[PDB]
């Protein structure tokens, strides 16, 4: 009983983590009221992990929904599976953060943070054993951002051996809601090198290229992206959700993922990713072959610009168990100058059985490269160019923050890409 | 290729076959072990939650 | 895609057959601490073969065989032919050798004495060498220059009656290139060489090594008639073979080709089941520089056996592309009339 | 009569120690539910497989083993198995969560909070002892809790038993069946603490057992099941000596004596055959001699290496089913004139050679064929020294950047620890290269 608390905080991180319990509990058999209606044991194996179950077989996700104005959280809960979330569990003010993450973590976000943690212990308290949290946000805003940093440094204060993970949104400014986005991602970014331990990055960028690209969606929207976002979800946290060899917690996995503390950022890769020629088998091969294409990663990052510390892959579906080995060790062996030669094994692999919905085989791909160096470049850069001529700040010192506080969370991403640049040699 | 020693029972047999001739930490100590271990993750929490009221 | 790594950059040899692999477009060298590598070429000394063949997925390939260097050291292949019973002590191709260890450090010290004063007493040429250079026809002196040494020596009979090539009057020996692969076959490469002294030989005068070495290296720094009758001392094949017929009336391939090819089969046959790489989780393969000399009674003699060869500028291209097919395209194909020689034996 | 008591650290210990009792009970005709038919003396005896079972008032047979997890999944199997009445629950000890494949955690953090228990439990079953002879310690080399809480119980029983001898059987990481990367650290921890506790070690390669599965059994995938049922046929052949009427490898001390005349270089390699596929339509019963020489192939030892060019210090050869001496010996001539066997020149060039007539059980529904005759030769040669050689470079690598370092310092151990640990295995393979090497 290794169970683990969801949190999903501001407008994209509730958009994002409602389609990941839509998804996983379709996969787990819940219908949008609780009630188990699977087939298989493998179901409910593991299911609580995610889920409580309350009177009458009823299966409730140990999810605690987080923001600072309403409108979002009454979507979720006239969304598809709304009723399904503990009605104690919504937590909202009415003020909003307005992208604003000094609103989100020091004036606005502080008054509503010690209720949110108030439903964490509740939470907390009815656990077997619990894992580790993990927090679903946006980086760009200012409710998931500024107060979801908020929440996890008051989460590690009062569970400080636990794991916290997060899926991070980063922003681009390709698919932008305000200017002010880097300066609220740089300031995230340094709240999640220091007090978390494993971050997927999402990009928002490569979710909107793989849409317009690869899906050939014309005009993708929000919700276009968050599909990517849900499979992706799904494909990293399907060994913890279903049985099998591997076993593994969220502790197990950030010893073996993680060389390094503050070089815990993630890219996620999914497979296949096929436009609407969408029933054709795809093989063992292609799905490797795709998996590790840079197009079918949502870093935003090319791997090849940098090198792998340690690389996981989970195949799901009934397919040939040697086939897989004989087409990983493929790419390793055929691409090896992109993985260092001082973690020996690096490249680890995983089998689930139960495909995603709608799916004969999917392979999710999870790489600590530290090309990843590229997305926090490209935020840097982005930041700086405002900063140097302290462009929007009146926002920011307006809501009591001083330049001193920029200043610093720009050295220290810049710390954070010399980190990279040091082991990528 | 000698063969010595060779015993019999009902449930088998062995013997020796020669082709050629030749030519701790107390209890204490551990204690110590495990509670210095024990006062540096203390050390390292204390850090921790001094860098978070900060 | 094939995978491999150099370790050895001063290998003339293998420098060549990287350079072919990397021209077929399927091979890849990798970093010389890569563990993902199908082919290793490793260095000299202190190979470690004990990491080999533990790649999951990656079937491992070695230019080197683990163990052969008791048949490659000087030593070591003294007591090898002495202590096999595929050889044993009478082996008639072999000259009369004795291990012999510095007197500041078993040893065959006395039996070597022991033979030398039956020769002494009985007229008959009482001549040796002692290397690990001094010839001479005492036993003093020859003990002497090892004490004043500090590692193993090997003395052993000095051919007094060596085969003198005419015009010139002069001493030579036959370097063989052998080729053994992972399944054990033994290919001998049809091209050899001899490295001929281009000095008359003097049998009266053991003082001046020149006629006496004929190393390529000694004969290029302190001979004075270097390069005079072949190309810097070195006959091939052709040109000895229409020597033989022209002098001798016989053939390379009779009056020494097939001792040549019986002496390989022995020496390699004999540490097979020691170095067979058959059932091993990696496999092995190997060049080897086999030297002989000819006595003027057309008797081929093994001088020594070299486990890093080089080989002659005019082979290197041939060889080298054999090495390719044989050994390494044979367990890593690619998307004649064969330049060797195949000596049949039982496994 | 001297018991024997048996130890399981870890998933890996735990799922091979229920493997082998499992094969236990087929081999000594005892029934899931503990009852024995042919055991004419109810609740009571000192009979040899009494070294392994106890027995009730009621005809139970109860192991004499204890099973010992920071984590319940693995040994819930167990609880709920088919051999779920042989144990009590006493026996069975799990915690909440588990080393996270930390040493320093297994050892330190947790250990630090579960070895008082443990200890207890065994205690109860010292307590059931006559003569304890000492105990059997079965963990995986790379797990955060086989490696990290073993040593620590080793060294506080060589404090609670210390005329008491300890063998283990250790799981040596191979990355084609382990999803971890830090193994090496694991392996070089709990190898330094423990070298000085462990009187003789049997180490199992994965990777050896995976490929004799794959090339014997035509597994294209080898599950951890199909491993243990092999790895407990080797362990059945170790301990057999134990467990029947004999009288070569009676009590653990005879493990030492036989197999390491130097303590540090307590690592006897195994070598096992012949592994048969039951699939197969029907095979042709190798000989005495075809066996034996088996014994000196590489591709059917416990560790991949090449003794061809170690040397040995001692070699049993343990012989099940229908084996006479004579047929032994013949075998053995026939080998020495073809086989590359050079001994220590301060040893004996000789075999220590135990037959038991019983042929070696297959546990129905397995992977193996029933065959008339099975070997498993001990030796200990230096040639299992390219094994910490191996592991050792890995360890190097990762080291040089202090690449996961942190996660053990972050538990409370020193960062000292590794290098002091590194430089013992230094040390180990320099007596190896000493004793082998000329
Ligand atoms: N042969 C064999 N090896 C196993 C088995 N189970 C795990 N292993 C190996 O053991 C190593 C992993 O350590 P585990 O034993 O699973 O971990 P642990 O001892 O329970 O310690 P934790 O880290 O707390 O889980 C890997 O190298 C696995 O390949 C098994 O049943 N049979
Ligand atoms: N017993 C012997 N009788 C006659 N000549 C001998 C001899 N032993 C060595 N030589 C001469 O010495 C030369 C080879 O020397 P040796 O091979 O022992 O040294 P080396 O091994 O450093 C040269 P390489 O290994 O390159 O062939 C030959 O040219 C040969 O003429
Ligand atoms: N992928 C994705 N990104 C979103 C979504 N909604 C907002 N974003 C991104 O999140 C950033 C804005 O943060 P937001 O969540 O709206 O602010 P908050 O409500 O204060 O936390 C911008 O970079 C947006 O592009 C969504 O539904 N999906
Ligand atoms: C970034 C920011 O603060 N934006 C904003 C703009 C107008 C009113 C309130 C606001 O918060
Ligand atoms: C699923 C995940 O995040 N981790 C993982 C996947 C496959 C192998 C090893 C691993 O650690
Ligand atoms: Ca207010
Ligand atoms: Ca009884
Ligand atoms: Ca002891
Ligand atoms: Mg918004
Ligand atoms: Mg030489
Ligand atoms: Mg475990």
């Amino acid at each position: 009983m290794r169970e683990i608390v969801h949190i999903q905080a501001g407008q994209c991180g509730n958009q994002i983590g409602a389609k990941f319990w839509e998804v996983i509990s379709d996969e787990h058999g819940i219908d949008p009221t609780g009630s188990y209606h699977g087939d298989s044991d493998l179901q409910l194996e593991r299911i609580n992990v995610y889920y409580n179950e309350a009177t009458g077989n009823k299966y409730v996700p140990r999810a605690i929904l987080v923001d600072l104005e309403p409108g979002t959280m009454d979507s979720v809960r006239s969304g598809p599976f709304g009723q399904i979330f503990r009605p104690d569990n919504f937590v909202f003010g009415q003020s909003g953060a307005g992208n604003n993450w000094a609103k989100g973590h020091y004036t606005e976000g502080a008054e509503l943070v010690d209720s949110v943690l108030d439903v964490v212990r509740k939470e907390s308290e009815s656990c077997d054993c619990l894992q580790g949290f993990q927090l679903t946000h946006s980086l760009g805003g200012g409710t998931g951002s500024g107060m979801g940093t908020l929440l996890i440094s008051k989460i590690r204060e009062e569970y400080p051996d636990r794991i916290m993970n997060t899926f991070s949104v980063m922003p681009s400014p390709k698919v932008s809601d305000t200017v002010v986005e880097p300066y609220n991602a740089t300031l995230s970014v340094h709240q999640l090198v220091e007090n978390t331990d494993e971050t997927y990055c999402i990009d928002n960028e490569a979710l909107y290229d793989i849409c317009f690209r690869t899906l050939k969606l014309t005009t993708p929207t929000y919700g276009d992206l968050n599909h990517l976002v849900s499979a992706t979800m799904s494909g990293v946290t399907t060994c913890l959700r279903f049985p099998g060899q591997l076993n593994a917690d969220l502790r197990k996995l950030a010893v073996n993922m993680v060389p390094f503390p503050r070089l815990h950022f993630f890219m996620p890769g999914f497979a296949p990713l096929t436009s609407r020629q969408q029933y054709r088998a795809l093989t063992v091969p292609e799905l490797t072959q795709q998996m590790f294409d840079s197009k079918n990663m949502m870093a935003a990052c090319d791997p090849r610009h940098g090198r792998y510390l340690t690389v996981a892959a989970i195949f799901r579906g009934r397919m040939s168990m040697k086939e897989v080995d004989e087409q990983m060790l493929n790419v390793q062996n055929k691409n090896s100058s992109y993985f260092v030669e001082w973690i020996p094994n690096n490249v680890k692999t995983a089998v689930c059985d139960i495909p995603p919905r709608g799916l004969k085989m999917s392979a999710t791909f999870i790489g600590n490269s530290t090309a990843i160096q590229e997305l926090f470049k490209r935020i840097s850069e982005q930041f700086t160019a405002m900063f140097r001529r302290k462009a929007f700040l009146h926002w920011y010192t307006g809501e009591g923050m001083d330049e001193m506080e920029f200043t610093e969370a720009e050295s220290n991403m810049n710390d954070l890409v010399s980190e990279y640049q040091q082991y990528q040699d | 290729m000698e063969v010595i020693e060779l015993n019999k029972c009902t449930s088998g047999q062995s013997f020796e076959v020669i082709l050629k001739p030749p030519s701790d930490p107390s209890l204490e100590e551990i204690q110590k072990k495990l509670e210095a271990a024990e006062e540096r993750r203390k050390y390292q929490e204390a850090e921790l939650l001094k860098h978070l009221a900060e | 895609m094939y995978t491999f790594v150099v370790r050895d950059e001063n290998s003339s040899v293998y420098a060549e057959v990287s350079r072919l692999l990397l021209a077929t477009g399927q091979w890849k060298r990798l970093r010389k601490d890569n563990p993902r590598f199908n082919l290793m070429l490793g260095e000299r000394n202190r190979l470690p073969f004990g990491r080999l063949g533990h790649e999951p997925g990656l079937v491992q390939l070695v230019n080197y065989y683990r163990g052969a260097d008791k048949l490659c050291r000087k030593a070591s292949l003294v007591k090898l032919i002495k202590t096999s019973p595929e050889l044993s002590e009478s082996c008639t191709w072999f000259p009369e050798s004795y291990v012999i260890y510095p007197t500041n450090l078993t040893d065959e010290r006395e039996v070597f004495l022991a033979a030398y004063n039956r020769r002494r007493e009985g007229r008959e040429g009482n001549v040796w060498i002692a290397k690990s250079i001094l010839i001479s026809s005492e036993a003093s002196e020859l003990l002497d220059f090892i004490d004043e040494q500090g590692q193993v020596h090997v003395i052993q009979k000095y051919l007094e009656k060596p085969l003198l090539l005419e015009p010139g009057h002069r001493k030579f020996d036959i370097r063989s290139w052998v080729l053994v692969d992972h399944l054990y076959n033994i290919y001998l490469y049809r091209e050899g060489v001899l490295r001929t002294s281009s000095e008359p030989y003097n049998s009266a005068n053991f003082q001046d090594k020149t006629c006496h070495l004929t190393n390529h290296c000694i004969q290029k720094e302190y001979s004075k008639n270097y390069g005079r009758y072949e190309e810097g001392n070195e006959m091939f094949f052709e040109e000895f073979n229409q020597y033989l017929m022209d002098a001798l009336n016989t053939t390379l391939e009779n009056s020494i080709l097939l001792q040549i090819k019986h002496i390989i089969r022995s020496c390699l046959m004999c540490i097979e089941p020691a170095i067979s790489t058959k059932h091993l989780h990696y496999q092995s393969f190997q060049l080897f520089g086999f030297d002989f000399m000819v006595d003027e009674e057309l008797k081929v003699w093994l001088i020594e056996v070299n486990g890093a060869p080089a080989c002659a500028q005019k082979l290197y291209a041939e060889l080298c592309q054999g090495i390719v097919d044989v050994a390494i395209s044979s367990v890593f194909p690619l998307a004649p009339t064969s330049i060797f020689i195949k000596l049949h034996h039982h496994h | 009569m001297r018991e024997c008591i048996s130890i399981h650290v870890g998933q890996a210990g735990v799922q091979i120690g229920n493997a082998c009792w499992e094969l236990y009970c087929l081999e000594h005709g005892i029934q899931p539910d503990g009852q024995m038919p042919s055991d004419k003396t109810i609740g009571g005896g000192d009979d040899s497989f009494n070294t392994f079972f106890s027995e009730t008032g009621a005809g139970k047979h109860v192991p004499r083993a204890v099973f010992v997890d920071l984590e319940p999944t693995v040994i819930d199997e167990v609880r709920t198995g088919t051999y779920r009445q042989l144990f009590h629950p006493e026996q069975l000890i799990t915690g909440k969560e588990d080393a996270a494949n930390n040493y320093a955690r297994g050892h330190y953090t947790i250990g630090k909070e579960i070895i008082d228990l443990v200890l207890d439990r065994i205690r109860k079953l010292a307590d059931q002892c006559t003569g304890l002879q000492g105990f059997l310690v079965f963990h995986s080399f790379g797990g955060g809790t086989g490696s990290g809480f073993t040593s620590l119980l080793m060294e506080r029983l060589s404090v609670d038993y210390g005329k008491k001898s300890k063998l283990e059987f250790s799981i040596y990481p191979a990355p084609q069946v382990s999803t971890a990367v830090v193994e090496p650290y694991n392996s070089i921890l709990t190898t330094h603490t423990t070298l000085e506790h462990s009187d003789c070690a049997f180490m199992v390669d994965n990777e050896a057992i995976y490929d004799i599965c794959r090339r014997n059994l035509d597994i294209e995938r080898p599950t951890y099941t199909n491993l243990n049922r092999l790895i407990s046929q080797i362990v059945s052949s170790i301990t057999a000596s134990l467990r029947f009427d004999g009288a070569l490898n009676v009590d653990l001390t005879e493990f030492q004596t036989n197999l390491v005349p130097y303590p540090r270089i307590h690592f006897p390699l195994a070598t096992y055959a012949p592994v048969i596929s039951a699939e197969k339509a029907y095979h042709e019963q190798l000989s005495v001699a075809e066996i034996t020489n088996a014994c000196f192939e590489p591709a059917n030892q416990m560790v991949k290496c090449d003794p061809r060019h170690g040397k040995y210090m001692a070699c049993c050869l343990l012989y099940r089913g229908d084996v006479v001496p004579k047929d032994v010996n013949a075998a053995i001539a026939t080998i020495k004139t073809k086989r590359s066997i050079q001994f220590v020149d301060w040893c004996p060039t000789g075999f220590k050679v135990g037959i038991n007539y019983q042929p070696p059980t297959v546990v129905p529904g397995g992977d193996l064929a029933k065959v008339q005759r099975a070997v498993c030769m001990l030796s200990n040669t230096t040639a299992i020294a390219e094994a910490w050689a191996r592991l050792d470079h890995k360890f190097d690598l990762m080291y040089a950047k202090r690449a996961f370092v942190h996660w053990y310092v972050g538990e409370g151990m020193e960062e000292g620890e590794f290098s002091e640990a590194r430089e013992d295995m230094a040390a180990l393979e320099k007596d190896y290269e000493e004793v082998g090497v000329d």
